[PDB]
């Protein structure tokens, strides 16, 4: 099935998803460190395919861009 | 048997530049105390530094604010150089509100009784629009040394500023012959200190001597 | 086959540290070995350290 981008990721605590919004995309200006989830994505098997910050790449989120295919319901963040 | 030094003169050349004279000194003691005090003054003097900023409508430093000449990064760098002396507490929150065209300087910070701005002319930013207005909450903490924000162990919009707590900027010392009552072998130590204006030079000298004596207490009774 | 793309831009301040490579314009390159404290660095008669 299609991959879903959402804030509902299994096997992760709510603290690890505090920097995400309702859509599951990191807030602008959030201070992130290695291992932090930027975009929550679940691939059906569901498995955790969320985009995570590379290790030791602690930085600030300064921009987020969303590209949506035609005929696809764009999320509230989009 | 040794002639102990005294503080004999404090020449306040400017608000941030002073000279302290220690006299009399025995042979060799001038340079010993000079170097010890120089190292302790350069490394261990406490001061107040800006550690956190909260600007309304700003999420991170890598952004612009409409009507403001500088980037948020440059405003934060300017605030890092803000020299403040806080009285009676180790942490204070200052408020800065400004509107209209003109330089937003340290004099525009909302006056607080326990806080003193040594240099009111310090420029923080520039407002270039008539309708532009800037509002920020500046956190000032007391500390010593250099504490980078990255190493410090918070909502979005609270910007961490690297803290350089040291108020001392430059230390030089000179050992010169001092005309003693009869002896010609004694000397005097002139310590020239340039600071940010937030520490009293006599307070700095006494603080450095106290640190050195406390560090020597271990050796005074070795075991 | 691409339903959605989310691009996140991460901005990091890299501060100078031992192991970083410095150079002039004359071919004089090197690697920083130590971040010396200010009171340990050589200084002139006016107290100004290098």
């Amino acid at each position: 099935g299609p991959e879903e981008i959402t804030a509902d990721i299994p096997n992760v605590g709510e603290a690890a998803l505090s920097k995400l919004d309702e859509s599951g995309i990191v807030y602008i200006g959030a201070e992130v460190t290695g291992g932090d989830i930027l975009v929550g994505k679940v691939t059906p098997k569901v498995k955790d395919s969320s985009l995570r910050v590379p290790n030791g790449v602690s930085g600030t989120v300064i921009d987020v861009q969303v590209f949506t295919r035609d005929g696809v319901e764009k999320d509230k963040r989009a | 048997e040794f002639l102990k030094p005294r503080l004999v003169d404090i020449e306040q050349v400017s608000s941030t530049h002073a000279k302290v004279t220690l006299e009399p000194l025995e042979r060799g003691f001038g340079h010993t105390l000079g170097n010890a005090l120089r190292r302790i003054l350069l490394s261990s003097m406490p001061g107040c530094a800006v550690t956190e900023v909260e600007i309304d409508g700003v999420l991170h430093e890598y952004s612009t604010k409409e009507g403001v000449q500088e980037d948020i990064l440059e405003i934060l760098l300017n605030l890092k150089g803000l020299a403040v002396r806080v009285q009676g507490k180790d942490e204070v929150i200052l408020t800065l509100n400004k509107s209209g065209i003109g330089p937003v300087t340290a004099a525009d910070i909302t006056h607080d009784g326990d806080v003193e701005i040594v240099k009111p002319q310090h420029v923080i930013c520039h407002l270039t629009d008539e309708n532009a207005s800037i509002s920020m909450r500046i956190k000032v903490q007391r500390g010593r040394g250099y504490v980078p924000a990255s190493t410090r162990i918070r909502p979005i919009g609270r910007l961490l500023v690297d803290a350089c707590y040291s108020p001392v900027e430059r230390i030089a010392y000179n050992v010169e012959a001092a005309r003693v009552e009869q002896r010609t072998d004694l000397d005097k130590l002139v310590i020239e200190m340039e600071t940010n204006g937030t520490i009293d030079p006599e307070e700095a000298i006494r603080r450095a001597a106290t640190i050195l004596a406390e560090q020597l207490e271990a050796f005074v009774d070795l075991r | 086959g691409v339903l959605k793309i989310v691009k996140v831009y991460l901005a990091v301040k890299r501060r100078i540290q031992p192991g970083d490579k410095m150079a002039g314009r004359h071919g004089n390159k090197g690697v920083i070995s130590k971040i010396n404290p200010i009171e340990d660095m050589p200084y002139d008669e006016n107290g100004t350290p290098v």
